[PDB]
């Protein structure tokens, strides 16, 4: 329904490899960020 | 071609590079190419030609004529945009000739000024199918005929 | 996440002669879970500018 | 390099961000309405990385990113799209901090 | 030999070159008829 999603030639056409959306990124950015303060506090006095 | 390859110019028709080694050039020098059957096509390639253009010439007719129903009800084609009546020209278009030219469209980029530039241009092949569809297009002028108003 | 069109980077002239790209063999390779979730990393980024 | 890539329209909704990100010089609606053919887009990075692959001697390598150049900048306009639309909110950064 | 592709769209070009357009008719169709009431003189 959006003039801009309208593909008429097959270059940009090309296979599916996943998918994401907010919810998940969000948990994914939290889980990362404190992740790396974890491992660097835990590697060093 | 040749003045673009020593000028290092893209703007035009690319040629296609092959990769071969070294011993190949040995191999191919003590090996010459004998022609032993001619292609099965040969004798048919003007018809496939032939029928080619005239399948082009009717699809740029088309959209010559759509392309001013925009212009001509605003109120009918408000939110209306020139990849929409691209799509639906293509949607009646034979899938053989839409095969081959997706032959080179797949790997280079096209857009609406292209092909803007390619129904201006001047250059039909005539043939009945052609000659009927622009009469019926000069017939169906009025909407009137076509028994739909406001 | 839509991959590039696979005709873009070679072409087949006939049944035997086909184009070779120069990056033919990272093209073949497969991310594993690490790599994805780097490559998510990097377009979080390029969404958020500063 | 030599393009503008933030820039000011029109006042949003949101009166503490105003301005507008356009990566690569390029806008969303090249989608809708294009300014140059398929052959002409292009922009300054992209062609100057072209012309010094070409001058090194690598051919085969400029050739590859000159096919795949369009694919790369309507990624892009997607992005732009996606960021001066979607992500238009009170949680976006304000002007003065990201000028900062 | 050839793609086989290439030869599909050969031949489908092939075919479509066979296309009948045209009939060839001993009457043309009618173009105009007429609706009768209880009049004698006019429909």
């Amino acid at each position: 329904q959006r003039p801009e999603r309208i593909k008429t030639t097959p270059y940009l056409e090309g296979d599916v490899l996943s998918s994401d959306s907010g919810p998940l990124l969000s948990v994914f950015a939290l889980q990362e960020i404190m992740q790396k303060v974890r491992q660097v506090q835990a590697d060093y006095m | 071609l040749l003045p673009d390859l020593i000028a290092g110019a893209h703007q035009n028709a690319d040629p296609v590079v092959l990769d071969v080694s070294w011993i190949s050039l040995w191999f191919a020098f003590n090996r010459s190419f004998e022609p032993t059957h001619r292609n099965e096509m040969l004798e048919v390639a003007p018809l496939i030609e032939s029928v080619y253009a005239s399948e082009l010439s009717v699809m740029k007719v088309d959209m010559r004529h759509l392309s001013l129903m925009q212009r001509r009800f605003p109120d009918v084609l408000i939110q209306a945009r020139p990849s929409h009546f691209w799509k639906a020209v293509l949607n009646d278009s034979p899938e053989a000739v839409k095969a081959v030219m997706n032959l080179s469209h797949s790997h280079n980029f096209i857009n609406i000024r292209d092909m803007m530039r390619w129904v201006m241009l001047p250059s039909l092949q005539p043939s009945l199918k052609l000659a009927l569809e622009e009469e019926a297009w000069a017939a169906a002028n009025d909407f009137e005929d076509l028994m739909l108003t406001d | 996440y839509i991959a590039p069109n696979p005709r873009i980077s070679s072409i087949t002239l006939t049944q035997r002669i086909t184009t070779t790209g120069p990056f033919a063999i990272l093209t073949g390779s497969t991310p594993t879970a690490q790599q994805l979730n780097d490559v998510r990393k990097i377009y979080l980024a390029l969404m958020f500018p500063g | 390099w030599a393009t503008i890539d933030v820039e000011y329209r029109e006042p949003a909704p949101y009166v503490h961000a105003q301005r507008y990100i356009r990566y690569c010089g390029i806008d969303s609606r090249e989608l809708i309405n294009p300014t140059t053919y398929g052959i002409g887009m292009t922009y300054h990075c992209y062609n100057e990385m072209l012309r010094m692959l070409v001058a090194a001697g690598k051919d085969s390598e400029a050739a590859y990113f000159r096919s795949m150049l369009p694919f790369h900048m309507v990624r892009f306009a997607r992005i732009n799209q996606i960021i001066n639309e979607d992500l238009h909110s009170v949680f976006s950064l304000p002007d003065d901090m990201f000028n900062a | 030999f050839t793609v086989p592709d290439v030869q599909k769209i050969l031949d489908d070009i092939k075919a479509l070159a066979a296309e009948q357009v045209y009939k060839i008719v001993k009457v043309p169709s009618i173009s105009f008829r007429h609706i009768v009431m209880q009049s004698r003189d006019r429909v």
